[PDB]
């Protein structure tokens, strides 16, 4: 990154760190610093079932550290051509900075291409917690009829999910139950659809395909409609 | 050369700033 931003985010580090400027004092140009190996992007032999490759690719995302340093590294465009989006993924693999929720969801995507059999699309949540609202969003996986996900976040329980839920309605209730025990309430869930296995394709993520106001709907088409987007996929 | 190792010096400042930011 450039001089510029470079100087932003030390600022940035000072106004919020407690410490502020004495961070940036013991870091900034030290000698003798951790040398970070550059995480191997994982590559699967055909043996090897699709469920175990889905961990070692969690593995990798967690690897690169969610990013706590208050500066986003890579700038995502979400109406990006996935071609576009996939460039950024390889980027993001050889600069192997930390990340957040979508800078995972994109790699997930990137990562899982070589994986026809599997499914991908994302899912984000709006929560509600302290009088405010959060968003959140993880890469939603379908193998053999079953659902997981994969993600990065700062808590372990909103991020991989191994790909065992019968049913969408299952893996999005896990979710839901996660956030009630960080005290969160769930507003909303958005799906979208299933992403393209062909990283030269120039069509869009379809982001929020279904919009559910999980309280408007209740418990019963809350279910129904997630039921309906998991049929709207199998096309 | 001098591009990929400016690059390093801020990757590996970045994550011990991170590992403090983890931290905090």
């Amino acid at each position: 990154m450039d001089e510029a931003t470079w100087e932003r985010m030390w600022k940035h580090v000072a106004k919020i760190h407690p410490d502020g400027e004495k961070v940036a004092q013991r870091i900034r140009g030290a000698t003798d610093l951790p040398k970070i190996p550059i995480p191997s992007v994982p590559t699967f032999q055909p043996s090897t079932p699709v469920p175990e490759r889905l961990e070692a690719v969690q593995r990798y995302i967690r690897e690169l550290q969610y990013n706590h340093t208050g500066t986003q590294f890579f700038e995502i465009k979400k109406s990006r051509p996935l071609t576009g989006l996939m460039d950024l993924a390889k980027e993001m693999t050889k600069e192997a900075l930390p990340i957040k929720a979508l800078e995972a969801v994109i790699l997930g995507i990137y990562l899982t291409n070589s994986m026809p059999t599997l499914e991908r699309f994302p899912i984000s949540f709006k929560t509600y917690f302290s009088g405010n609202y959060f968003r959140h969003i993880v890469l939603g996986v379908n193998f053999a009829g079953r659902y997981g996900a994969l993600g990065m976040s700062r808590r372990e329980d909103l991020m991989y999910k191994p790909p065992a839920f019968r049913t969408l309605s299952e893996l999005v209730l896990d979710f839901e139950a996660a956030y009630g025990r960080c005290w969160h309430v769930l507003k909303k869930v958005k799906l979208g659809q299933s992403v393209s296995h062909d990283p030269h394709s120039v069509e869009q993520i379809e982001w929020k395909h279904s919009v559910l106001d999980v309280e408007r709907l209740g418990r019963d088409d809350f279910r129904k409609e997630l039921e309906r987007h998991a049929r709207d996929m199998r096309l | 050369s001098a591009q990929q190792e400016l690059k390093q010096r801020q990757r590996a400042e970045i994550y011990a700033l991170n590992r403090v930011m983890t931290e905090l």
